[PDB]
């Protein structure tokens, strides 16, 4: 009637924006849903999905074939699962009863309650493969139908964007972002411009600072042997202090993540239960009990290794692959000129005789409106993270709280004068504190045989402040402190 | 209905808190002006020369209020001052409370 023209214009804007954002963020959705389906039903015929989308994220060149492979395997699985529902399948002729053991050989230390797998129901040679013979056949197949739908909608979005490039002649925007005009130069103009810049290039600037936090999340929420392995690799990669020093080992870290998620799924798949053989850690002479066999991520029947623990490793792998891509493309000048130049700065500089060289403009006197935020985040945050270090050393009363209090007291006493020095010494002390924090995390993980939440937040704030110390915006505050 | 008297009361409150501690506010203001002068100089010149303010006012000592003798008027300073004075309500209250805190830290 009156508003249909403008309404349809807004609707076309919304449609093209949805198509653009889906073209930009499709791989994460499809891979996440595939991993979630793999975790839901743990049996075989889903192991290949995990191989594909665990060796396809870090190596993008395989992302083309690793999609069609899953597209074929999901329909093969659907056909098989439907074929397994006929009345002439008769699992009775298929089932196997595993004979009880005796007290002497291959005994379970809990003999009065053998209520576990292999003993509480006749095993099926196909249950270990995936066929389960469910009645509705719709709730049983939706996790594969939706996966096929996503795999098809991926290439649908691809070819729709291709056809939109054909008609209305345009080009593929090299500036893969949402606001194509907002760039580094437009950052320090207005608060809205800064918000747009961060919506554009958040992960570009804060990749490692987020991958490390994701690994710490994996460690803190998993809390087992593989968490100790992740801590070992985290300490090994952080030991290389410089940024460009870890851009060499990142592919190795991604390969490690892929191999470990593969091994963890191959552990969680168990052993074929049709042969009634059991695991070596459940015999007559054995020392492993339920708690230690749950801590160690070993295959078992009475206790099942929780498969949902793999979503954290998957998140870590996805972030690591994205960060690898960032490391790969951050050296190109075409993107370095627009929201680029992510290389660290020298550490022997000083605010004196240099305030006329840095490209960043002054903000201490707060001409604009966001300059108050800049001065509150670049100067009045050090004391906030010191307060956080104090808090995380009086909440969970343990032996490791001494280092937190000592570092807090030292920095709160000798803080004001340290900012006069070149950033070398303060960075050395902050690195020692990072090392103590990650060491406390690793030790609290090892001694589980607690519940680190404040230590992760402390680690995040310390990483934020460390990233702050190596910024050009800090030299203005150092000049003001000299004044 | 009552927002007018509410705003009048809060404005009188900020005026009170600024008045009872005017000495520290003026000292901080003149120190900020000297800091801006010195950082501009050190960005352009070579040496801080703590007595630069002395040899500067000597052209055109003990006076707690140097504000009537405006000797340094670089434009961005007045821009910042205007930005601070046009701040909305319930925020100048925060500025006054912070000034009271920094003024009476011993009592705090
Ligand atoms: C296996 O055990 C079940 C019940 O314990 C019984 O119904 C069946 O006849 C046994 N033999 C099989 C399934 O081969
Ligand atoms: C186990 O082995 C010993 C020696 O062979 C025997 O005395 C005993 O009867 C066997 N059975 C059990 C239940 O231990």
């Amino acid at each position: 009637t009156v508003l249909f023209l403008k309404f349809l214009e807004y609707f076309h804007k919304l449609q093209v924006f949805m198509w653009w954002i889906l073209e930009l963020h499709i791989i994460k959705i499809v891979s996440s849903y595939i991993i979630w389906v793999t975790v839901k039903e743990v049996s075989l015929f889903n192991y290949v999905f995990l191989i594909s989308w665990a060796f396809a994220l870090p190596y993008a060149k395989l992302r083309r074939a690793a999609s069609s492979v899953c597209t074929v395997w999901t329909c093969v699985i659907i056909v098989c699962k439907m074929l397994y529902q006929l009345q002439t399948i008769k699992p009775e002729n298929f089932s196997v009863n595993c004979s009880l053991p005796n007290e002497n050989q291959t005994n379970i230390p809990l003999h009065e309650l053998n209520k576990s797998l292999l003993y509480s129901a006749p095993v099926d040679p196909t249950e270990w493969v995936g066929l389960r013979k469910s009645s509705p056949l719709l709730v049983y197949l939706r996790n594969n139908l939706l996966m096929l739908a996503i795999l098809a909608f991926e290439v649908t979005v691809y070819r729709h964007q291709e056809y939109y490039r054909g008609r209305n002649n345009l080009t593929a925007p090299v500036s893969k972002t949402i606001f194509h005009d907002i760039t580094r130069l437009h950052l320090d103009d207005g608060l809205i411009n800064c918000a747009k810049y961060f919506v554009n290039y958040f992960f570009y600037k804060f990749g490692l600072e987020t991958c490390f936090l994701m690994s710490v999340n994996v460690i803190g929420q998993r809390m087992d042997f593989y968490a100790m392995i992740h801590a070992c690799w985290l300490i090994g990669v952080l030991y290389r202090r410089r940024r460009k020093a870890i851009a060499e080992v990142w592919p190795k870290y991604c390969c490690f993540l892929a191999c470990i998620i593969t091994f963890q799924y191959f552990v969680c798949i168990g052993i074929p239960p049709a042969p009634c053989r059991d695991y070596p850690w459940r015999f007559k002479g054995a020392y492993f009990n339920d708690n230690i066999i749950k801590w160690l991520y070993f295959p078992d029947f009475i206790v099942r290794p929780n498969p949902v623990f793999l979503v954290y490793d998957f998140m870590l792998l996805l972030c690591a692959s994205l960060q690898r891509q960032i490391f790969e493309d951050e050296n190109k000048a075409a993107v370095r000129i627009m929201a680029g130049d992510n290389v660290e700065i020298c550490m022997n500089l000083d605010a004196a005789s240099f305030s006329q060289h840095n490209p960043v403009p002054d903000f201490i006197h707060c001409r604009s409106y966001l300059d108050m935020s800049k001065v509150i985040i670049f100067s009045y945050l050090f004391w906030f993270v010191l307060t956080i270090i104090f808090i995380t050393g009086t909440t969970r009363i343990s032996i490791f709280c001494m280092g937190y209090l000592v570092a807090c007291f030292y920095f709160l006493l000798f803080g004001g004068d340290l900012l006069l020095k070149p950033i070398k010494s303060i960075l050395r002390y902050w690195d020692w504190l990072i090392a103590y924090n990650v060491f406390v995390i690793t030790m609290k993980n090892i001694l589980s045989i607690a519940g680190i939440i404040w230590d992760s937040i402390c680690f995040a704030f310390l990483l934020l402040q460390r990233r702050v110390f190596m910024s050009y915006y800090f030299l203005h505050v150092v000049a003001d402190i000299k004044a | 209905f009552t927002w007018v008297l509410f705003l009048a009361t809060v404005d009188s409150f900020t005026t009170w808190l600024n008045s009872i501690s005017r000495e520290h506010i003026d000292i901080s203001t003149v120190l900020r002006i000297e800091r801006c002068m010195l950082t501009r100089e050190i960005k352009k010149g070579n040496v801080p020369t703590r007595e630069s303010i002395h040899m500067y006012y000597q052209n055109h000592l003990t006076a707690s209020d140097l504000l009537m003798s405006k000797m340094f008027h670089d434009d961005e300073l007045e821009e910042s001052e205007k930005f601070y004075v046009d701040q909305p309500r319930f925020l100048l209250l925060f500025y006054a409370m912070y000034n009271t805190l920094v003024a009476r830290s011993e009592m705090v």
